[PDB]
């Protein structure tokens, strides 16, 4: 085994002599390589000549040797220069291995280069050789008929041209198949790509591809206007909808977007729509007033209230301080949420008589929870207790302005303008206790009304409240500014507010502004990183606590590794107690995109010492896993219920219920034991106070909104996240700095129900639906498996578990336009023969209008 | 290539936990020293 | 289908294995067929992750027979057959990835390394070792010792007595059980004894007496004594006797290498400790060893570092240093650094387990 | 601890409830309760507390010097302690104690090599 005869000839000169060896050596490089490596300097010497033009053949032999050594960067370069002898379709052990490394190298380069430029692959900034190979590698994947290989590489290597061309060529007319492809790619770009500039371009392009087809799946078209937060896509879609007018379809589109899409996007789109001419039926739908009324009808019929249980719990014992009134007040609100039963409160009136001032403010804002989902009667019922129609005391009035914001969140265009007059009044007046509380509720209430929409007039009115330097009003005021300027916000707003925290000697205000900045950040990503440092660098606990949520909110939705990592850091290295809880609760939010990651993340934290850590992860689980119920979470929570520390017990009970909302045995066996416990603690006279809030309130969540509402981080109509649910949930984890803030859970209660709409009149009917709601593997909550056909009327209780399996029947004479969309959410079916009623039930929109 | 992405998700969870454990051993050790003095 | 296919592939590995050592039909005849199963229809099936579904045994048995030359004694005298096998195995080493196929990578290294050692260049070694160095979790204890042994022998040829010493000592640890305490242990032990002799001198022969085959030990004793006592005449006459030994072991090279050392060892015993030692005594001894290089040898010794001295040939005197109470400062520095290293490694081994 | 009697005028929400505390301040004004503790401090105060633990330079070094003078004796006593330790473990064939004794001897040697 010798290469020596051949190797010897390289050291001699004459081009003929060099040629005779080269080609002998070429065949057997892989075989003879040990000997050939020592002659490597000489082989490089052939290459560096350009008068002897069999340079490329030297290069190819040399590459083989370079691979075997482990200089991969060097081999790749020589392999390029070899040119017409590097063929990637031969596919040996040689060819495959250097090809791998080649894609690797472009990808690396393509990261660095995307950040600098957006055209680089068309230019001579990077290697044409590398490029050429990249373009063939792509041809190879599209030739093999797998599109998921073609796209995968093109994505990683930051080229827009390849993605575009690949979908296009392979776009076939069928329609059904295209749509599957475009959705598989939508999941993939969104959950993997955190570079906005790249991702946005793939998202926008996928709209344009569905658009090129004669029929196209409108639910997916709706999804993408939500995703990109872009007006342009939506307008073009709607002019298209004018040519193809089906009234059932056009209505289906508007009900999907109104629930799922951001509030501001919808508003500006209606402002443009009005001006071009649109149909006024549609313009009404896009406000979201009909949608909210459809749910009110649902909750009125399907209520499953159990008011005896709360009576029995209130009579169990009576003791010291304001925490336990907060507990009953909060459990009432959750129970009666959206159904509009003041039954408990109407009947039983003496316990209200025991209540002091802070408890009155808490109980009145529970009335706000009940009367949610009234679009005209919200104000009216509350009206004798609402300014200008003076009651007997202001403590009563203060939870009215707060609650009025709750009901009327998401329709608050008006509600802002009403409350701001109150804000101007009591910036002016400050010195008595009654006006301070009056304005504290007005300020929680204004921040709800102006939510998420920069109204700079509101920013100024609340800001004067700060200067008066009252701990009661200012806490609200500070939080209010955060809610309003959530999104991009002012540069000013951030800077003014951060500074004023460091100056303040008042506690309540610092905390209030701390949380206030976390909120301002919502999708602002790395551009908030600066304030995060400032906040953490404070030796103030309050700003550090808030600081964790500023990363939670800014990186919410698709996560980031650095972001999670920075929070793991904060939780570990800050021995101050409060700060540890905020950091662990914060983890939940980055990781809301897939709830599955959370039990793993927090497994270490669950055995981690400090009760503030263990409690905080309970709440986080609560938030994160409540989308479908997660069995792996409930298990983690179980030990934590039987924790000896009073507050870890509390959080576990509350957290359990948030996952286990609208669930039963055979879906979760464990819920019976859990229910026993919640009861057992209250009835007892031997437990501690903190635990006892947890038990009463836990019950209130499980059984909340007449057993018809769930806690999800989304509003279901396409399954894409909505603003309100998130914000609401960050506010709800807080009970500790001011007792009623629980109430924000009201925004994150979503009804789960299939709601049909007869499109010929735009009003709800009833039809059977083929379904799997059988009592052979399911139940509903009253004090898995599918094989048998089952039917039921519309506007009925529908679990997450049951939601999976909905279908529809076409022989009540209604046929769905988009069929089922996989999930709960308002639809519109077309009535084939419209000449008569074959079902047309009552709706509460026909009792308002 | 689509595959690779699936494998990255499982990888990414491991890297984050693995780094977190290091930070934990180091805090636990100081806390162990002080607490022994406290008992 | 999964279960059926694996079962066949395992079945074949057993069948070939059973069919050698104790159930073959002639080892040389069978080689073709072994080569046929490997190259098409086997590497092709594997997804580059095999460690246990191919084994050292197949390549070991085939190659062992080509080097036996008494159940073979070629089938082509052109040397086509054996050259081709060396190429095919060399080609496989490319195929065993630099991130996967890790146990199988190492088995290839041992076989290739042997063939170069018997008869070839052993600077061809240099590449294989660099390639070998990557994270391993799967290379077994037997293979490790084999590694160490080939590696020591090469370094011994190149003249590093020290490197080969550490490796050889490491070799005879771990692997030796009852199936590696057999012929392999004997090869290793020969080299380990030799190495100690060349670097310096070998420990006592007492230990080796009960830990090895006695048949080997008697020829090894004879060889060590001649070197230690230092007489040239002893060394040649001994070398002459155990020609058969040095040939089997592949250590005919010892004869060249050990010779310088013998002559050196014969001056060294003699303790030239006095202020002057007369020239005559040293010339007297050397005459038997060396017929024309009596002055050259005494000079050679001084340059080497065997004795620090002065000679004048006018006055015909050797003046020397005290060869007794040497070993002073910084000799502890060397010991102190080296012994701490040994301690850290053992503590590390405690932490792991 | 930090205390205050019943004193009202804001403590009227303080000591399923609320009947209790209204009657508690109505049946008796002035009964103790504990209050919560926090410590707020200032960064210059904070830095002063940590710089307790060039005089500093002089001291560490001083001990180092005098340790080196005396080491001839310090050597001898620690072999004797060590000799004892080895012997104890033989009989013994507790463990924590034997280990700690060896650990102290090793720690001290490293510090001593370091000193020069």
């Amino acid at each position: 085994t010798t290469a020596a005869p051949l190797l010897a000839l390289l050291r001699e000169n004459q081009d003929s002599v060099k040629t005779y060896a080269l080609e002998s050596i070429n065949n057997v490089v892989d075989q003879l390589w040990s000997e050939i490596s020592n002659e490597l300097p000489d082989i490089e010497a052939l290459y560096d000549d350009d008068t002897f033009s069999d340079r490329e053949m030297a290069a190819l032999i040399a590459s083989k040797v370079y691979y075997n050594l482990g200089e991969y960067e060097s081999a790749v370069k020589y392999a390029l220069a070899a040119k017409d002898r590097f063929d990637i379709d031969e596919k040996s052990q040689f060819v495959e291995t250097i090809v791998s490394k080649s894609i690797e190298m472009y990808v690396q380069e393509a990261s660095k280069q995307y950040t600098k430029d957006e055209q680089f692959y068309t230019k001579d900034i990077i290697d044409p050789k590398l490029t050429s190979i990249f373009e063939r590698m792509i041809e190879k994947c599209l030739k093999a008929s797998e599109l998921k290989l073609a796209l995968g590489i093109a994505l990683e290597g930051y080229r827009l041209d390849i993605i575009e061309s690949a979908l296009k060529s392979k776009l076939d007319q069928s329609t059904s198949e295209n749509v599957k492809i475009i959705n598989y790619l939508l999941t993939l770009a969104i959950t993997t790509v955190t570079n906005s500039k790249f991702r946005s371009s793939i998202l926008r392009k996928s709209f344009d591809f569905l658009m090129n087809m004669p029929n196209c799946d409108y639910l997916t078209l709706n999804k993408v206007v939500v995703n990109l937060n872009d007006a342009g896509l939506a307008l073009q879609l709607f002019k298209k909808l004018k040519e193809e007018n089906d009234e059932g379809l056009s209505a289906q589109i508007a009900f999907d977007l109104v629930s799922s899409a951001s509030q501001q996007l919808l508003e500006i789109l209606v402002t443009e729509l009005t001006a071009q001419g649109y149909d006024p039926a549609l313009l009404n739908i896009l406000s979201g007033l009909p949608t909210c009324d459809y749910y009110n009808t649902f909750l009125l019929n399907n209520k499953n209230i159990d008011i005896g249980l709360l009576n029995k719990s209130k009579s169990s014992l009576d003791g010291k301080f304001s925490l336990f009134h907060t507990a009953v007040s909060v459990a009432n609100g959750f129970m009666h949420a959206g159904t509009t039963d003041n039954s408990f409160i109407k009947a039983n009136l003496p316990w209200l008589g025991k209540a002091q001032n802070w408890a009155k403010f808490t109980a009145t804002a529970s009335l706000g929870v009940i009367h949610k989902g009234n679009l005209l009667e919200g104000k009216k019922v509350m009206a004798p207790y609402l300014p200008g129609s003076r009651a007997s005391s202001r403590f009563i009035k203060g939870g009215s302005l707060y609650g009025l914001g709750l009901i009327y969140a998401g329709f608050g265009r008006d509600t802002t303008d009403y409350l701001k007059n109150i804000i101007v009044e009591n910036s002016g007046t400050s010195g008595d206790e009654d006006v301070d509380v009056l304005l504290h509720g007005a300020s929680l209430g204004i921040g709800l009304a102006a939510m998420g929409s920069a109204n700079i007039e509101v920013y100024e009115a609340l800001k004067e409240v700060l200067y008066n330097d009252s701990a009661t009003s200012g806490e609200a005021a500070a939080l209010g500014m955060g809610l309003c300027m959530l999104g991009t916000g002012k540069p000013e707003a951030i800077h003014d507010m951060f500074t004023y925290s460091q100056e303040t000697q008042h506690g309540n205000i610092t905390r209030g502004l701390a949380v206030g900045l976390a909120l301002i950040n919502y999708g602002r990503q790395e551009l908030a990183d600066d304030l995060i440092t400032k906040m953490l660098a404070s030796d103030e606990s309050l700003l550090r606590y808030g600081g964790a949520f500023t990363i939670a909110l800014a990186y919410a939705g698709t996560g980031n590794n650095s972001a999670v990592k920075r929070l793991l850091h904060v939780a570990v290295s800050d021995s101050n107690d409060d700060v540890r809880r905020a950091a662990v609760i914060a983890l939940g939010f980055v990781l809301l995109r897939d709830y599955t990651t959370v039990p793993r993340i927090v497994q270490l934290l669950s055995k981690s010492h400090n009760a503030h850590v263990r409690c905080g992860t309970a709440f986080a689980l609560g938030i994160a896993c409540a989308g479908k119920g997660l069995q792996s979470a409930i298990d983690v929570l179980d030990p934590l219920t039987k924790d000896p520390v009073d507050f870890v017990r509390q959080a576990a009970m509350i957290a359990l219920s948030m996952i286990l909302i609208q669930q039963t045995e055979k879906l979760n066996p464990q819920v019976a034991d859990i229910n026993k416990n919640f009861l057992s603690v209250i009835t007892n006279k031997h437990q501690e106070g903190l635990a006892k809030f947890g038990a009463c309130v836990a019950q209130g969540i499980m059984n909340a909104g007449g057993r018809n509402v769930t806690i999800q981080l989304e509003n279901a109509d396409t399954g894409t996240l909505d603003t309100k649910s998130v914000v609401g949930l960050v506010m709800f984890s807080q009970f500790w700095y001011w007792f009623p803030l629980a109430h924000f859970l009201s925004l994150s209660f979503t009804p789960t129900t299939v709601i049909g709409i007869r499109g010929s009149d735009q009003a709800i009917p009833k039809f059977q639906m083929n379904c799997y709601a059988k009592e052979d593997a399911f139940s509903y909550p009253r004090m898995k498996y599918s094989s048998k056909p089952y039917k039921v009327d519309n506007m009925t209780r529908i679990l997450p578990q049951q939601s999976r399996y909905i279908s529809f029947i076409k022989d009540d004479r209604f046929v769905p336009v988009r069929k089922f969309k996989g999930n709960n959410g308002v639809v519109v079916l077309r009535d084939r023969e419209p000449k008569e009623p074959v079902a047309l039930i009552e709706t509460v929109r026909q009792m308002k209008d | 290539y689509f595959k690779l992405k699936k494998l990255e998700k499982e990888y990414e969870l491991l890297t984050l936990q693995e780094d977190y454990i290091k930070d934990e051993q180091r805090h636990l050790k100081r806390e162990l020293k002080r607490a022994q003095e406290e008992v | 289908k999964t279960i059926e296919v694996t079962a066949e592939i395992n079945c074949f590995m057993h069948l070939l294995v059973q069919l050698f050592l104790w159930d073959s039909k002639e080892l040389e005849q069978l080689v073709e067929f072994n080569r046929k199963v490997v190259i098409p229809n086997l590497l092709c099936y594997y997804n580059l992750r095999s460690l246990n579904l191919i084994n050292a045994k197949l390549w070991f048995y085939i190659y062992l027979s080509h080097e036996t030359l008494a159940r073979s004694s070629e089938e082509i005298n052109s040397d086509n057959q054996n050259i081709i096998l060396r190429s095919t195995m060399m080609k496989f080493l490319k195929i065993a990835s630099l991130k996967h196929d890790n146990e199988t990578k190492a088995m290839l290294i041992n076989l290739i390394l042997r063939d170069f050692l018997n008869n070839g260049e052993v600077d061809s070694a240099s590449d294989f070792i660099s390639k070998l160095e990557y994270p391993h979790t799967d290379v077994s204890s037997s293979l490790e010792a084999r590694y160490f042994f080939y590696l020591s022998k090469i370094n011994a040829i190149q003249l590093d007595y020290s490197t080969a010493n550490e490796y050889i000592i490491a070799a005879i640890r771990k692997a030796p059980h009852n199936s590696k305490s057999l012929g392999f242990l004997q090869q290793s032990n020969k080299l380990h004894c030799c190495i100690q002799l060349l670097m310096g001198d070998i420990p006592e022969l007492s230990f080796f007496h009960q830990s090895n085959m006695q048949k080997s030990l008697l020829p090894y004793y004879h060889l060590t004594k001649a070197v230690k006592l230092g007489d040239l005449k002893k060394f040649t006459s001994t070398i002459t006797k155990y020609k058969q030994l040095l040939l089997k072991d592949d250590t005919y090279q010892l004869c060249v290498r050990l010779r310088s050392n013998v002559i050196k060892t014969g001056i060294r015993i003699i303790s030239l400790t006095y202020k002057k030692i007369s020239l005559r005594d040293i010339c007297l001894k050397l005459n038997l060893d060396s017929e024309q290089t009596v002055e050259y040898m005494v000079s050679r010794a001084i340059r080497d570092g065997v004795i620090e001295a002065k000679i004048n040939h006018e006055d015909g005197f050797i003046e020397t240093t005290e060869l007794l109470n040497i070993y002073d400062s910084e000799d502890p520095q060397q010991v102190f650094d080296e012994r701490i290293k040994f301690a850290n490694q053992l503590h590390d081994e405690y932490l792991v387990s | 601890d930090a205390f205050r009697l019943i004193d009202t005028g804001a403590l009227i929400n303080n000591l399923l409830n609320k009947a209790n505390i209204q009657a508690l301040i109505h049946g008796l004004n002035r009964h103790y309760y504990s209050l919560n503790i926090d410590y707020h401090k200032t960064a210059k105060e904070t830095k002063m507390l940590m710089n307790l633990h060039y005089e500093e330079k002089e001291e560490s070094n001083l001990a180092a010097t005098k340790s080196m003078v005396k080491i001839a004796e310090q050597y001898s006593k620690r072999i004797e302690e060590e000799k004892e330790l080895t012997e104890e473990e033989l009989k013994t064939r507790p463990k924590k104690h034997l280990s700690e004794t060896a650990d102290e001897t090793l720690e001290n040697n490293i510090v001593s090599v370091l000193t020069a």
